[PDB]
């Protein structure tokens, strides 16, 4: 029997079968509840929209995302979303089905019980398992050796292999990403006029940041030469008319990425942090740690995002080795097609966690054995 | 408005604190006790050496 | 030579010298026009009334704010007051004292070059600086540490200081004030009978709501006991006679700082986002920022503000803080004060934005220095 | 003239007279810098702070440690802690003072140099002299014979000494201390949802560390016995509120000096490598080896570690001998005190380095005689 794929992320639910080659259901991590009056008697109403349903009816509700960095701060709209996602979406009976579902390293041990609890009794899954994204997203790159970069909505994490051995004391945790560059820039275009404070307006900014953002390969002749010129303004236009234009802002946002201290954080720019969780491993196998950076998540699908990891990182490590940024084009599903090709080896069945071990164990075998 | 707030405020307050000096004077009876305890312990170990280098010289 | 200090504020100028212990002109910042026809040849009508000479002539004029949200948005009409500001009430000459100008934070960066270039350019200050009003709210307070909420006419914001130091990551501006408090109140007052559509009447309904409204430390229990007796009822006497009674529109009105829904925004309650702007904050300094809430501005002046607000923060914050609000009786010219204190130190004298400097670097010299 | 006792550490500056009973100052050696914006015109702002004046202001600065496992990495920042604690905290003038320094075993040549170099030079001291810590913590304990584990916030290591000789090729050293274990309890906090990534924060998890924190007798069975029960849970009150609990942190986190695999390290624990730097001395002093294992620093604090430490070693050591730990009430000082001790001797008074001997023979006077 096929088994199910679900990396939740902060910001998108992907699902799908093990066995494709894409996720079959990509929609937001977004419950909406209605927020106006409600006039009409017999349009019937609903209590709460979710997913991209929520989406296009955002203009009256209120948007509330169940996670927040990578933790599961709201377990009943989580429990929402995984009800819609396996039956409006993929539309399957759960109780047919094992489920892997994926996780953030370093973070509480009762977000991963919570999960298991959930699956095994609100949805009866005959067995379930709990991935860690980047060694997803290694296997999706295929490879076996490498300090994979991920970075999603809600956090960005460093974690290097070698040889199939994960190195846990050099996992490094950041918590800047998509939603916190999509704040600062929020905050940023007041400067020039535009003020978005709604949740729904911060859906249309997180667009903007999708469309209009780059990395500026040098960020400070990059300012020189927009304030200089005007070559860099880019138009865009509101879903009501009323074109905006930003300037310097478009490469101002994903920088932050690059100076965490410009949203006030004392963290060190994520270029630094890779070359620390390097520099944390056995001398032996950072040489080949240095040729095998591995770019997965949305917050690194920014044009020239790959060109500055380089440059920094080059800056860094001594002038001998070889620097590769390893980005893909498809860098934004790594973890899901990780997940697939996992869930689909002959040697993983064994590793599920079968109904009746969960029985014996109680919520705490997730961690204890798998 | 402001004296009914305070006023229940710290009854709320005199009712933990009430809480935490039944917990203190729970610790205290739990203080001696484990005196008393470590002081049988004392002894055992002081009987024990003894008979550990009587015995010993015999050996 | 002495300096002089012109708070600008969206709902009134309160100008004067640096140096002085309160300011010497408080005016309305409005801007009246003639409507009707004009029959007496001979009357010398004028083409135009600022200040308060188009409050008495209230009747047959129009008014208008060239400042809405605290951002200006009529620069001939802010000319006007300006022109009348130096001139008429404070009768000085522009071009023999620098000028310390006051503005929001958060605001965009064109209102700022603006003010710089009319100053220079059509008043010939010899020098100029613009101060954020909550930084002089905290001067005036007498403490270099402290989370002030001001909340004038246009806007309302928070910033965080601590030992002199500005949290500039966790500054929150909120854009409801006492003019959408006194649009709300003419809106609710629609229910008793009462009809407000002019400016002229919303500046009768301004008059009502510092005159006769509240903030109740129990909103609910408050709306019943208004409900049940009529003890909470009071008469106000329009000036024509016409003596109008309010019952629980007197709380109703300032109720909307705590539930913002209540005019169809999203935002949360002032002391929501109070609590919001401490917990974004160094854990090391929330402790002492949470006994130094520095309150500012007119919209702060409510009979019982202080009071509910110290309750709600209390219900926030842990349990062993000690919450204290900081309300001066004298808070609404707070910013005006500090800005004196400010522009009278010996060690600022060096801060100023000399003519010199302007002729040099253009307009942009403001903000990218000083 | 009386004589000066610096023991630097690497977390800890503890100064005072040589012939004194305890040092008469003791700050945490630790430098910060503001990375806020400050806005307050006239506040004072200093450039950097230093001891635990940085310590109260830690809230808006950076703090930086300039010695990082014994080794001074930032020379600027050494010479600001000294030239504080020779002027601020002890209020002398150096030039009428020899400075006894302390430095650990097995660490660059260099930093002895640039030690007596800065000395000599930017301080004009009369003389000086650098010391090891493990003598003179045998000093203070009063004895000539015992193999001494000095464990402090840097470096941990073992030094063999009989009748007054010491062994210089069974001198381990190690270099796990008090700050790789309050990392690892950062680290190990997160999987109860406490998130400290601040140094502010460090700073915290060092005090939690301190007062919470304890060896256990039997490390599996502990293990279990917290699993069971929840009679191990303490509470914890951070600087704001928000009480935390931890329950087997409180062991997990000491328990790395005796399993350095947790922390991903290769090295043994310190009761293995005391053991094995007995066994490599010769047979014939090893007996009185084993009965003077004289516990120092401030590592060496943990409730339990004098039981557990002598019940590993007696299950390493041959069942005939008589396994002693000593660790006096006062450890985390006497390495201060011997070298108070040490610098009042009569005799001593030969082995300074004058102000001449240098002027003749360059920096590399220190370790090439003294
Ligand atoms: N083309 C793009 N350019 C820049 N940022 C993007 C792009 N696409 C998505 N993002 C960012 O990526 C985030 C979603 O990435 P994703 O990897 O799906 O997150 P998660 O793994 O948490 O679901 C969004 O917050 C968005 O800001
Ligand atoms: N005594 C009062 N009670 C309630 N509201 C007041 C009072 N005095 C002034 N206000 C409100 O304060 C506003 C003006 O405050 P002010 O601090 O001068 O704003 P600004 O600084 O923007 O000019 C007015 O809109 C008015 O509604
Ligand atoms: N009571 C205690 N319990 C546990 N650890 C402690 C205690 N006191 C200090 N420490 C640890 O000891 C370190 C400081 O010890 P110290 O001997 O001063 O080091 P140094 O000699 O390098 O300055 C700190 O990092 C702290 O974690």
């Amino acid at each position: 029997t096929t088994a199910l794929v679900c990396d939740n992320g902060s910001g998108l639910v992907k699902a799908g079968f093990a066995g494709d080659d894409a996720p079959r259901a990509v929609f937001p991590s977004i419950v909406g509840r209605p927020r106006h009056q409600g006039v009409m008697v017999g349009m019937g109403q609903k209590d709460s929209y979710v997913g991209d349903e929520a989406q296009s009816k955002r203009g009256i509700l209120t948007l509330k995302y169940p996670i927040e960095h990578g933790i599961i701060t709201n377990w009943d709209d989580m429990e929402k979303i995984w009800h819609h996602t396996f039956y409006n979406e993929l539309r399957v009976a759960p109780e047919e089905h094992p489920t892997l579902l994926t996780e953030a390293p370093l973070n509480p041990k009762a977000n991963r019980e919570k999960m298991t609890q959930i699956m095994f009794e609100t949805f009866n899954v005959p067995a379930m398992y709990v991935a860690i994204q980047a060694v997803l997203s290694l296997y999706a790159s295929g490879r076996t050796t490498g300090i994979v970069l991920d970075s999603g909505d809600g956090v960005t994490h460093n974690v290097p292999i070698y040889e199939g051995y994960a190195l846990p004391h050099a996992i490094m945790r950041l918590d800047l990403a998509g939603r916190d560059l999509t704040d600062y820039l929020m905050k940023i275009l007041t400067e020039r006029g535009y003020s978005f404070v709604t949740t729904a307006e911060r859906e249309i900014v997180r667009d903007i940041k999708e469309k209009l953002c780059y990395v500026a390969l040098d960020f400070e002749n990059e300012m020189a030469t927009a304030a200089s010129s005007s070559s860099l303004e880019k138009s865009y236009e509101l879903p009501d008319g009323q074109v905006i234009t930003i300037g310097n802002e478009r490469f101002r946002c994903p920088e932050t990425l690059f100076q965490p201290s410009f949203i006030g954080m004392e963290s060190a720019g994520i270029h630094e942090t890779t070359y620390n969780s390097i520099m944390k491993c056995d001398i032996d196998i950072r040489k080949d740690l240095y040729a095998n950076n591995v770019l997965s998540g949305g917050t690194t699908m920014y044009p020239g995002i790959a060109d500055r990891m380089q440059k920094e990182i080059t800056a860094l490590a001594p002038s001998t080795m070889k620097i590769k940024i390893i980005a893909p084009p498809e860098r934004k599903y790594s973890v899901w097609i990780g997940g697939s090709i996992l869930a689909s080896l002959s040697t993983f069945q064994q590793m599920w966690i079968s109904k009746q071990e969960y029985d014996e164990a109680g919520p705490s075998i997730v961690h204890r054995k798998c | 408005h402001i004296a009914e707030d305070a006023d229940r405020k710290y009854e709320e307050v005199a009712r933990k604190l009430v809480i935490i000096e039944s917990d203190l004077e729970r610790a205290e009876e739990r203080a001696e006790l484990s005196e008393g305890k470590c002081a049988e312990l004392e002894e055992e170990l002081k009987t024990v050496t003894n008979n550990l280098k009587s015995l010993e010289a015999q050996a």
